[PDB]
């Protein structure tokens, strides 16, 4: 029995409260689909998961033949590596080493850093990242001068402890907005997006996937459209897990299959 | 050991071959590369020729020999392309690795489930995927647009096609039996073969590997050949590196990757190699 954590993150993860006799509420889509829904515990009540991952993960607890419980990550973070000496990992990653998890299904980005602790299945999501901007201000993207130079007039950021914030303070070029930003980052991005449409937030340095979906629904903000950096989501499991190869194996056919293709139709596109 | 046998197959721009300097030494960018060159059709025999070896991958290859510090002896596939299971018996870049001719296979090597029960796989270094070409102004979703899986619903029905016997026509003969039936007759020799009927009107789109149709499109002179957005991309995947199952290069070399592409390096390899003047 799997224990899966994850983390809320439209359109991947819906997370939504229970009905009161402690079921989920019955769902098809416009196109007469089904919308699978999964318990999943969090900040400590059960609740309703969906979206995009979930059906993911109802396709490789089938395919590969699991059972599992879903809860959402304790602080409510992607993760990164801190120091304590020791060091350890927040959010997600955290967990997954420390055993709370036995795989995270998520818009986990696959990058050098995590990879060396943990195992990612090949990426089931091929994206990058762009910049979310309340529609009226108007930038030219990641070299624009009040991004490029930092000042609090126009006040730009990501999301705390996530592939960002670790993107922008490996690389020594990156200093100057990275300063700028740790001074501003927002624990969540549904709090950062928020901020965008309370003027609050100026630029949002996001995923694109969730960047290029938010534009699509809230028509008050928008992307820049340009992706300065392109990364890739996967299932991560601890090193050597049993199922590291079957499940990208799982995740290759579901790309041939169209499988992925009818998720994006679904909840990205 | 850390000397390895390294297959490679010739395709621009990830991989570009060329004769030696005639002097027999491969200067520049290039890399020795030795290729097997058979005597006549009917006889085994041949002589190992040599040329040297450029591109994009090669470049790839030597960022790895310097990370993961290995050497190796670079030789181009023979008998097949990339790697195609006939009657179980792999040829390409794949059958190289399979039956332990080489312990790598740096290329333009699409990574797919077939493929990965038998060899392992680094991470991808390069998306690619199927996708669509088109002249500019034609309209079209993606492999999966109705124009494509039901054709004669549309008048004029449109015209495409893909390069048959790879896996492009492989995936849609699987995915869309009547879209695999009805492009059959649109068949293309190749991909400069593909292009040049698609200026000249004879042909609607073109379905291929992505990171082929999108260098193609980046260097097309007057720039009217172009190809659907990323996001519409069916099957996708990537590029990667082939090794032995349970290679212990693995682990190294996919670190190495992941390194690249967060410190910028390939970013530039992608515009030394891949950019272009369109867009
Ligand atoms: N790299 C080639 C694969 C390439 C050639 C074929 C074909 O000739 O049809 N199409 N693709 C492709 C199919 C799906 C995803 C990405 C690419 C390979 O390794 O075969």
């Amino acid at each position: 029995r799997l224990k899966i954590v994850t983390i809320h993150q439209e359109p991947f993860v819906y997370v939504k409260p229970t009905m009161s006799d402690g079921t989920c509420k019955e769902e098809f889509t416009v196109n007469g689909d089904p919308v699978k829904k999964v318990i999943c515990t969090g900040p400590t009540v059960p609740q309703c998961c969906y979206g995009f991952c979930i059906d993911l993960l109802i396709k490789l607890a089938r395919t590969m033949n699991f059972t599992y419980e879903v809860h959402l990550v304790a602080d409510g973070k992607f993760g990164t590596q801190e120091r304590v000496n020791k060091k350890e990992w927040n959010g997600m990653m955290g967990e997954l080493l420390s055993g709370q998890a036995d795989m995270i299904v998520a818009p986990l980005t696959i990058n050098n850093e995590r990879a060396q602790y943990i195992e990612f299945s090949k990426p089931f999501k091929y994206q990058g990242l762009t910049i979310l901007v309340k529609k009226g201000t108007r930038i030219t993207g990641i070299n624009d001068p009040r991004l490029r130079n930092p000042s609090d007039k126009f006040i730009y950021a990501t999301v705390k402890q996530s592939s960002v914030d670790i993107y922008f303070r490996r690389q020594v070029e990156l200093s100057t907005m990275y300063r700028h930003m740790e001074k501003h980052n927002y624990e969540s991005a549904a709090e950062a997006i928020q901020a965008v449409r309370d003027n609050k937030l100026h630029a949002f340095i996001w995923d694109s996937a969730v960047l290029e979906f938010e534009a699509s629904q809230k028509c008050d903000l928008v992307t820049t459209g340009e992706l300065f950096f392109r990364s890739g989501f996967g299932i991560g499991m601890r090193k050597d897990s049993p199922w590291k190869q079957n499940v990208s194996l799982s995740i290759l056919k579901s790309h041939e299959n169209g499988f992925m293709e009818d998720l994006d139709k679904t909840w990205v596109r | 050991d850390n000397h390895l046998s390294i297959v490679t197959l010739e395709e621009a721009p990830f991989v570009i071959v060329e004769d030696i300097d005639p002097t027999e030494t491969c200067v520049r960018n290039t890399v020795p590369c030795r290729k097997f060159v058979k005597i006549n059709n009917s006889t085994n025999e041949g002589m190992n020729v040599k040329k040297c070896c450029k591109g994009f991958c090669i470049d790839i290859l030597k960022k790895l020999s310097r990370t993961v510090k290995f050497t190796y002896d670079l030789y181009l596939v023979t008998n097949g392309k990339h790697g195609k299971k006939v009657n179980n018996v792999w040829n390409g870049m794949i059958g190289e690795v399979v039956y332990q001719r080489a312990v790598m296979a740096v290329g333009s090597l699409t990574i797919n489930e077939e493929r990965s029960e038998v060899v392992d796989f680094s991470v991808p270094f390069v998306e690619t995927g199927i996708s669509v070409m088109v002249s500019r102004g034609t309209q079209v979703t993606g492999l999966s647009d109705k124009k494509f899986q039901r054709p004669h619903d549309y008048s004029p029905p449109f015209r495409f096609g893909t390069v048959p016997n790879g896996s492009t026509e492989r995936n849609i003969r699987n995915n869309y039996p009547y879209m695999h039936q009805y492009m059959t007759r649109f068949n293309q020799r190749g991909v400069e073969d593909a292009l040049v009927s698609l200026k000249t009107g004879k042909l609607d789109a073109f379905i291929y590997d992505a990171a082929v149709l999108n260098y193609k499109a980046g260097r097309d002179e007057g720039c009217k050949l172009v190809t659907i957005g990323s996001g519409y991309i069916f099957a996708t995947t990537g590029y990667g590196i082939a090794l032995q199952k349970g290679s212990p290069w693995k682990r190294q070399i996919d670190l190495a990757l992941l390194q690249f592409v967060g410190d910028g390096e390939m970013e530039e390899l992608e515009t030394l190699w891949l950019t272009g003047i369109c867009h």
